[PDB]
């Protein structure tokens, strides 16, 4: 247990607001569990996780992290949660990400991330959850998108989106939660939720939807649909044949 | 009062910072509020253009959730299934201990 980090005997390594400026070194290799959270590491160089084979979970939230290296996170075979949120990234990691087969929860929210290159994401066929809020996204990434046939949430909430056109989530069969909320989406095209068939929650409060999104007839498991705080104004009769399994509807300040 | 905005003595921080989830905790009488780059375990961070706040994960027998409904893991006894919590793998479902879920 090198200084500053503090372990425990769990491989759970915790190094949060230490101030260090690179990744620590003289660490076992067995530490599963590692933290680097409100550090000052300003940028990831090649492979520099070349000692820490198996890892399980890292964080590196509000670490200021800008730019990771394609190499950076080479070799992390065993990878199951990564945390990068509240960062300086501009565009997806996608070279960094492209060998992490196992990883399951991947988290994104809270950086400057603007775009998104169309490759990303390739082989990650272990994800699970998927956060992406608090972004400057202006369109979904539907390329990139398709790639996740094990998805399961996926969160788009606080983004600059404005529209989703038809079949962008068709290949999402696996989803169950996705949330859009405090976006400006305000058109929805007819088949746009087409595949999510196994869709629970759709999540659409604070928008700009001025008619009803037809589109929902899909959603054969749908439980909540909150799209309140909005702009509709008629519900036309017969708009839920498509969800006999309703539960709670949130329009009201509407 | 660390990435508080605003912080008070008596009532600890009271705005945190923009990208910032402000956490309220409770010990003894004493309520005071925090800023936490993630919310704990039985909370779901919950973004907002105001102010981003954490809240219960009104899920039973649950410890970490991705939202209000959706459990990333569930207690011990009970298997994961689509984020919900069942001490049994259900029909078309087997249990599996090594990473305590359920698999086809
Ligand atoms: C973080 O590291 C950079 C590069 O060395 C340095 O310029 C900056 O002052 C550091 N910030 C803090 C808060 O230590
Ligand atoms: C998955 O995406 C690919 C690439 O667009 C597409 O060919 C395929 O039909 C999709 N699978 C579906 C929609 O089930």
């Amino acid at each position: 247990c090198a200084a500053p980090c503090s372990c425990d005997g769990d491989r759970r390594v915790d190094c949060s607001g230490k101030g260090l400026t690179a990744v620590p070194e003289g660490l076992s290799a067995f530490t599963q569990a590692l933290d680097i959270s409100m550090n000052n590491i300003t940028q990831l160089p090649e492979d520099a996780f070349k000692n820490f084979p198996f890892l399980e979970e890292l964080q590196l939230a509000g670490n200021d992290l800008s730019f990771i290296h394609p190499k950076a996170l080479s070799g992390l075979k065993e990878l199951k949660v990564l945390t990068l949120q509240n960062n300086q990234l501009k565009t997806v990691p996608s070279e960094a990400i492209r060998g992490l087969s196992a990883l399951q929860s991947l988290r994104l929210d809270a950086n400057h991330i603007t775009s998104v290159p169309e490759d990303s994401f390739e082989g990650l066929v272990q994800l699970r959850h998927l956060w992406l809020d608090d972004n400057s996204l202006t369109e979904v990434p539907v390329h990139p998108l398709s790639n996740l046939p094990t998805l399961q949430a996926l969160t788009l909430a606080l983004n600059k989106i404005s529209s989703i056109p038809d079949f962008a989530f068709t290949n999402l069969s696996s989803l169950v939660v996705l949330h859009l909320h405090n976006n400006k989406i305000r058109s929805l095209s007819q088949h746009c939720f087409d595949g999510l068939d196994n869709l629970e929650t759709l999540d659409l409060n604070y928008n700009n939807l001025g008619e009803f999104p037809q589109a929902i007839k899909a959603l054969p498991s749908l439980k909540e649909l909150g799209f309140h705080s909005n702009s509709i104004s008629v519900i036309p009769d017969g708009a839920f044949d498509g969800n006999p399994l309703l539960r709670t509807i949130h329009l009201y300040d509407n | 009062c660390k990435g508080c905005l605003s912080c008070s003595k008596d009532n600890g921080c009271s705005r945190c910072q923009q990208k910032l989830f402000f956490f309220l905790r409770r010990e003894g009488m004493r309520q005071y509020g925090e800023c936490l780059h993630s919310c704990p375990s039985g909370y779901y961070g919950h973004r907002a253009p105001d102010m981003n706040r954490c809240a219960r994960c009104r899920i039973e027998n649950c410890d970490s959730c991705f939202s209000k409904d959706f459990c990333t893991k569930c207690k011990v006894g009970f298997y994961l299934h689509r984020g919900r919590c069942f001490d049994e793998c259900p029909d078309g479902f087997a249990p599996l201990e090594e990473t305590m879920e359920c698999v086809e």
